[PDB]
């Protein structure tokens, strides 16, 4: 009925390490190739998606444990899991009143119509929205949203992964965690942890989806060369 | 071969 | 002392070549991600070149000879001379006024301190200026900056060249154009075409420098990351 | 591999 040190601690790191790597003023956009509304939207989304790998890179290294990983298993997780994190990550900036990511004003406000604008279909949107406003109905806290992106991160049921027996050591460590931290700290939270395991069996299957409909755009030159060296790396297939 | 994400770990 | 119609008619290709892949008032600049003023001005100057080869493409394609050149042969001629192209073409943004290539006002005028914060030193910029102010100084003919263009896209001493003889019998038909039209319609004209020959040595010697700082810079991937997929393509050295 | 230039070319 109370977490431990080692357990606030974990929550302390992760939390900090969020406020680190997320922007809620969205300032850097500016930077990014103008959005424009063929794939208007492609060079300007291209650069969102490689400023935020830079993100959840910054933030996974500061996840407890994940510096100890190889390089390797580090790689292997990020590139197979870094499109959860950032579906997860911009739950933050989705709006339930507009049905869009409002990162600012008329420019930085995403339609689903702005994504097909980039090469993406329905068949991906449609859930992707649902899980951002399901994901927003949850009302997560902080320490949750922080928690459940650090748990996404160290699943070892990825592709590439080598040491899957600490990776998920890691991945339970955590659980533990955020069973603990709502059976504490969130009232009326008796159904949460189980709602929130759920949402990463949706990312996974918006994942997937969303790997067919990168490998149709990657393959075609016009396209992949409106992406950044970065996306390539993380969302090509190389492996080591 | 992941250059740049072995610089950016 | 007169052209034939063959010479007339690729001064004609060349130069409306040269009207479809060059906007003179730098119009697209604002899709760019932006100059800053660590390497600040590496995002916007990349953009700016990667840009700058698509149009490089555009022309050659239009050179007549080039598109029956084997496609490996193009690409081995676009490799090695692109950079020498776009230092040619930006002689026409290039303001004795200022020392500066102005593109637009403060943001796409460029300065050599522009440069160097894109990662390049004072022993690349110092003679691409002089070749710069000697190159406008000797106020070319529209139809004599196209030709001097293609003849340094037809050079059959570059690296990975295959058909030498074929490609250097393209070269010589230009370099006929450019002596007659020279000849014939430049007045005063007498040591131009020599003067535009050494113009050519002078890129060659830019060209191995520029090789050089790119190297250091594309070896560093906090700076490689910065670039495009077409700049890295070409640039780099796949080789086929 | 050039994959982006023969396109383009
Ligand atoms: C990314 C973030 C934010 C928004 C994320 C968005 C809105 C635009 C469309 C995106 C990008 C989806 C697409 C289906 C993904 C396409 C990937 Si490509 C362009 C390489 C084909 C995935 C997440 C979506 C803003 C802020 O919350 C920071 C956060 O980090
Ligand atoms: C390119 C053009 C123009 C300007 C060209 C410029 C000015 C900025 C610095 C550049 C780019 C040099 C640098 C030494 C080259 C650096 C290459 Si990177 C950023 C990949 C390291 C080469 C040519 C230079 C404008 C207009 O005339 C269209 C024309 O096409």
């Amino acid at each position: 009925h109370m977490l431990s040190d080692e357990q606030m601690q974990i929550i302390n790191s992760l939390v900090e390490a969020h406020h680190k790597t997320y922007d809620d003023s969205y300032s850097d956009f500016v930077r990014f190739r103008p959005p424009v509304r063929r794939l208007s939207m492609l060079p300007h989304l291209a650069d969102l998606v490689s400023y935020s790998i830079q993100k959840v890179i910054g933030f996974a290294k500061m996840i407890p444990g994940f510096r100890d990983l190889t390089a390797e298993d580090q790689i292997a997780l990020l590139k197979s899991s870094a499109i959860e994190i950032i579906m997860l990550r911009s739950n933050q900036s989705f709006s339930l009143e507009d049905m869009s990511w409002s990162c600012g004003g008329p420019d930085f406000k995403y339609c689903i119509n702005d994504v097909t604008k980039a090469g993406h279909t329905l068949e991906l949107l449609e859930p992707l929205v649902k899980f951002q406003v399901g994901l927003k109905k949850l009302k997560l806290h902080e320490e949750e949203h922080v928690l459940l992106m650090a748990i996404c991160l160290l699943s070892p049921d990825r592709p590439g992964v080598q040491d899957h027996v600490r990776i998920e050591a890691l991945q339970d460590r955590l659980c533990d965690v955020l069973q603990a931290y709502i059976r504490i700290q969130h009232p009326g939270g008796r159904l949460l942890y189980a709602k929130m395991i759920q949402k990463l069996a949706d990312l996974r299957s918006l994942n997937e989806e969303h790997s067919k409909q990168y490998r149709s755009l990657s393959f075609q030159p016009e396209h992949s060369m409106q992406l950044t060296p970065l996306v390539l790396e993380v969302f090509g297939s190389e492996v080591s | 071969k992941h250059k740049i994400l072995h610089r950016l770990l």
